[PDB]
RNA sequence: UACUCGAGUGGCGAACGGGUGAGUAACACGUGGGUGAUCUGCCCUGCACUUUGGGAUAAGCCUGGGAAACUGGGUCUAAUACCGAAUACACCCUGCUGGUCGCAUGGCCUGGUAGGGGAAAGCUUUUGCGGUGUGGGAUGGGCCCGCGGCCUAUCAGCUUGUUGGUGGGGUGAUGGCCUACCAAGGCGACGACGGGUAGCCGGCCUGAGAGGGUGACCGGCCACACUGGGACUGAGAUACGGCCCAGACUCC
C-alpha cells in the first residue's frame, strides 16, 4: 500500500496582470517605447476628476510602433530598469 | 469622594428643598450666605448649572461621575435626559432610598458602602452599583436585626414606592421589575437643561 | 475660487506664530537672573513692575515678570520661568514662578497660595 | 567576544570559511581552464573539462558551498558556450 | 516553525488566552495567522473553546502545538481525532449556565407570600 | 565504570525575542496586486534510500614564546566533525522532439528521447531517536508594480551606467545589479534635481462632520546597534550582547 511516486502541485490559477491602453511618445531607444497613460480619478477633497498623464516604458522587440500610436500594454517583470510593460498590439497606428 | 457638608444649604442655593425641615429658608426665602435675597442676573447658565447641581446633591454623585452618566445617556438611544435620570435612579443608594429603608440618600449611601446590603448573593459596597432588570437586593443577617432596618420596617409607610420597584418581604427584600421611565422617576427636576449644559 | 484653482494652488492656513520660543517646547525653563530690575508700564498704567532678564537653559535671554508682593531675587539666582502675558509691560511674555529653589513663596499670601508658592500655615 | 557560544562559533565559521574557500577556488579554477580551452578553440578537451566542472559544481551544491540554482546557471553557461563553439 | 500557541490577553490577574496558530519566531503578543480558540483558566471549569476543523487543518499541515494547547487538544479530542488513537475522546466539560435572573425574580415573587 | 559531568570536538540555536528612532521623503510604510522572475532551516505528508573506504585534528600528554590577551610546535584520540568513490534516473545541465496553455519572454504535461552528472550518519534500549535525495504542503521571506500620505522655485534644469539594446558575468531570483560594445536617449512646471523636516501605519486627541493635529503605551512594518566601511558563517544576518579594518573615546 504505497503512496504516489510523484505528487502533483495544485492548479493555482495564474494571476491577472495589469493592462494599460496608451499612446506612444518615443521610439528612439532600441526595442523600447515610451507610452502615456491617462488615469482619471477624483480629487481626495474637492471631488473634481483629475486627468493625470503618466509615462511608462515598454518593450516591443520588433520596432513597429512609433510616435502617435494607440497601443495596449501588459505589465511584466523587470525587463530593464524603468521598464515593466510589454507591447501587445497596436490599435490606431499613426 | 462625596460631599459630607451641610445639606440644606445646597437645596437653598437651588431653591428646591430636597429633604426639608428648616425654618431660615422656609420663613425668609433666600440662598445661603450673607448675600441672600440679593439681585440676580437670570442667566441660562445659572439655570442649567442649578439643575445639574440639583441632581448632583440630591443624589451623592460628583461631577466627574455625573459627566460619565451624561455621556452614557447621550451615546445610548432615546432621550438623553430620561436616560440620565434612569441611570441616576438605577443605583443602589437611590433604590433603597426610594424603597424607604433610609429616608435619605446620604443614609442609603452609608448603608450600601458599609455593606448592609447585597445583590443576588454577592456583597456590594458600591453605592454607584448600577442595578438592572430582575435584581434581588437582599439585606444581610446582621443588618436585618440592626436598628436602621428595624426603623425601616417600622416606618415603611411614610413615602411611596416607585412602580419599577417593590419590597416583597418583612425582611425588606427588594425587587426590580424594570428600569424607570420619566413618569416612574418622580424627581423635582427637568432633564433638558442639563444636557444643554453639557452640550455647551 | 474655482475648483481647478483649488486643485492647482490649494488652501494654505495662515501660519500660527510660534509663541514662548524661549521655552523651546518646554512648559517651564531654568535660568539665571542676569539682571533683576524694574520697568515702567504703558501709558494708562503707572507702577514699578518687577522683572528680571534671565538667561535660560535654552540659550535665550528673556525678560520675565516677578508676580507677587515681595521677591528676594538678585543676580545669579536660579529661577523657574513659565509663560504668561503681562499686557502693560509690552516686551515681555514670560513670568517667574515661586518654588524655583531660589524664589521662595510670597509672604502672608493666604487666598491664592498655589500661584505664589506659599505653604499652608497651621 | 564575551560569550562562549560565539567564541566557539568563531572557530567553526573560520573552518567552514576555509573549506568553502578551497571549494569555490577549485571551481573558479576549473571554469577558467574550461574557458581557456574554449577561447583557444579546443572542443573535446572542453567537453571533458565541462563534465568535470559540472560534476564539481553539483558536488559543491550538495555540500552547500553554493546553491543548486547557482550550479545550474554556471554549468548551463558552460554547456551553451561549448555548443555555440 | 508553525505552532499552535496561547496569546495572552486580558488584564493583569486575568490571563485570558487566545488559541492562535503562528510561527515560533514570532512573539507571544504578536501577529497571528489564524485564531482557532480561546482559553480562560479562571473559570473553575477553565473554558476551552476551540475551532475543531481549523485545528485539524493546521495539525494536518504540521503545526506543532505547545504543551498547554496540546493538553487542550487532548481534552477536546482534536489531538485524538488527528492521530486516531481512541478515535475522539471528547473530554470537555463546560460551566453549567447559572439560572436566569428572570427565573430568580419569579421565584422570589412566588416566595413573596 | 559511564549514573553523572568540568573543559573540549560536533550539532542546533545564537538572524528570534528585547531596545532606540539616529538615518530614511524612499516601494521605508499603508493598501491592493504580480512573481511564466524567486528562496524557504525547523514542521507535516508521500516516494526512494541510509552503500563503501579512507585521512586528520581539537581535547589530553610533552613543550616553547608572551607582562597580559593570547599563541607556535611535537605527540596522540574519536565521531552524526572531515573527505573520496558507488547507487539515485524523483532532481541538475545540455541536444533533439511531441502535445497543451497561452500573458510575450515562456510555462505545464514529474512529456518523451539521448548523453553527462548530484547524497547520506549513525546513536540508544525506550513512551526510542535519528540521517540523505526528491515530490507536495504549510510557514517565513525576497524582488517588482499601481494608488496614497510633508514644507520649499527666494532650488529649473538634472542625468553619461544616465535611458535602452546585444553578448557575457552575477544572483536564490528579474533587472545597469556589474562589465565590453552599440544607439542617444531618459526625467522635468502634472515641479525633475536640490534644500529643510520627519521613522510609517493600525490607531490617538479634537471636531457635528468634513477636516486639522499627532505617531506615547499597546500591535504590525522599516531602519539602526560607538562612527564609517566590509564581508564571512549560515536556511536565514542592519549579524545589539559575532568577525575584520579604519577612526574617536575609555581602560591594562
Amino acid at each position: 500500500q504505497k503512496g504516489p511516486k510523484y505528487t502533483p502541485a495544485a492548479e493555482k490559477p495564474r494571476g491577472r496582470r495589469k493592462t494599460a491602453i496608451g499612446y506612444v511618445v518615443s521610439d528612439k531607444m532600441q526595442k523600447t517605447i515610451v507610452v502615456e497613460l491617462e488615469d482619471r480619478k477624483s480629487h481626495p477633497l474637492y471631488g473634481k476628476i483629475i486627468r493625470t498623464t503618466k509615462k511608462v516604458k515598454a518593450h516591443d522587440e520588433n520596432g513597429e510602433a512609433g510616435i502617435g500610436d494607440r497601443v495596449s500594454l501588459m505589465e511584466t517583470r523587470p525587463l530593464s530598469a524603468t521598464k515593466r510593460w510589454r507591447l501587445v498590439e497596436i490599435l490606431e497606428k499613426a | 469622594a462625596r460631599y459630607t457638608g451641610p445639606a440644606t444649604r445646597k437645596s437653598r442655593r437651588l431653591g428646591v428643598d430636597l429633604v426639608g425641615g428648616d425654618q431660615s429658608f422656609e420663613k425668609r426665602p433666600y440662598p445661603p450666605g450673607q448675600h441672600g435675597r440679593a439681585r440676580i442676573k437670570e442667566s441660562e447658565y445659572r439655570q442649567q448649572l442649578q439643575e445639574k447641581q440639583k441632581a448632583r446633591f440630591s443624589y451623592g454623585v460628583m461631577e466627574k461621575q455625573f459627566r460619565r452618566y451624561y455621556e452614557e445617556a447621550n451615546r445610548q438611544p432615546g432621550k438623553t435626559g430620561d436616560n440620565l435620570l434612569r441611570i441616576l435612579e438605577s443605583r443602589l443608594d437611590n433604590v433603597v432610598y426610594r424603597a424607604g429603608l433610609a429616608r435619605t440618600r446620604r443614609m442609603a449611601r452609608q448603608l450600601v458602602s458599609h455593606g448592609h446590603f447585597l445583590v443576588n448573593g454577592v456583597k456590594v459596597d458600591i453605592p454607584s452599583y448600577r442595578v438592572s432588570q430582575y435584581d434581588i437586593i437582599d439585606v444581610k443577617e446582621k443588618s436585618l436585626n440592626t436598628l436602621p432596618f428595624q426603623i425601616a420596617r417600622e416606618t415603611a409607610g411614610e413615602r411611596p414606592i416607585p412602580s419599577w420597584l417593590q419590597v416583597v418581604g418583612e425582611r425588606q427584600r427588594i425587587l426590580v421589575h424594570q428600569l424607570p421611565e420619566r413618569a416612574q422617576i418622580d424627581v423635582p427636576l427637568t432633564e433638558q437643561l442639563i444636557v444643554e449644559l453639557y452640550s455647551k | 475660487p474655482t475648483i481647478q484653482q483649488l486643485v492647482r494652488k490649494g488652501r494654505r492656513d495662515k501660519i500660527a506664530k510660534v509663541k514662548t520660543a524661549a521655552l523651546k517646547g518646554s512648559p517651564q525653563r531654568r535660568g539665571v537672573c542676569t539682571r533683576v530690575y524694574t520697568t515702567t508700564p504703558k501709558k494708562p498704567n503707572s507702577a514699578l513692575r518687577k522683572v528680571a532678564r534671565v538667561k535660560l537653559t535654552s540659550q535665550v535671554e528673556v525678560t520675565a515678570y516677578i508676580p507677587g508682593e515681595g521677591h528676594n531675587l538678585q543676580e545669579h539666582s536660579m529661577v523657574l520661568v513659565r509663560g504668561g502675558r503681562v499686557k502693560d509691560l509690552p516686551g515681555v511674555r514670560y513670568k517667574i514662578i515661586r518654588g524655583s529653589l531660589d524664589t521662595q513663596g510670597v509672604k502672608n499670601r493666604k487666598q491664592a497660595r498655589s500661584r505664589y508658592g506659599a505653604k499652608k500655615e497651621k | 567576544a564575551n560569550i562562549k557560544s560565539q567564541i566557539k562559533r568563531i572557530r567553526t565559521n573560520e573552518r567552514r570559511r576555509l573549506r568553502n574557500q578551497s571549494v569555490k577556488s577549485s571551481l573558479r579554477t576549473a571554469i577558467r581552464g574550461f574557458r581557456e580551452a574554449v577561447d583557444a578553440g579546443d572542443k573535446d578537451k572542453a567537453s571533458e573539462l565541462l563534465h568535470a566542472t559540472s560534476r564539481k559544481l553539483d558536488k559543491a551544491a550538495s555540500k552547500g558551498v553554493i546553491h543548486p540554482n547557482q550550479a545550474a546557471n554556471k554549468k548551463s553557461a558552460l554547456a551553451l558556450a561549448l555548443n555555440k563553439l | 516553525a508553525v505552532k499552535i500557541k496561547l496569546t495572552r490577553l486580558g488584564k493583569i490577574r486575568n490571563p485570558q488566552y487566545r488559541i492562535i496558530v503562528a510561527d515560533a519566531r514570532t512573539r507571544r503578543d504578536g501577529r497571528a495567522i489564524e485564531v482557532i480558540g480561546r482559553y480562560h483558566p479562571k473559570e473553575e471549569p477553565s473554558l476551552i473553546q476551540i475551532d475543531s476543523e481549523r485545528a485539524q487543518y493546521w495539525l494536518g499541515v504540521g503545526a506543532q502545538p505547545t504543551e498547554p494547547v496540546l493538553a487542550l487538544l487532548k481534552i477536546t479530542g482534536d489531538w485524538q481525532k488527528f492521530k486516531g488513537l481512541p478515535g475522539a475522546e471528547g473530554t470537555l466539560k463546560v460551566k453549567e449556565p447559572k439560572p436566569s435572573k428572570l427565573d430568580l425574580f419569579n421565584a422570589a415573587l412566588a416566595e413573596a407570600e
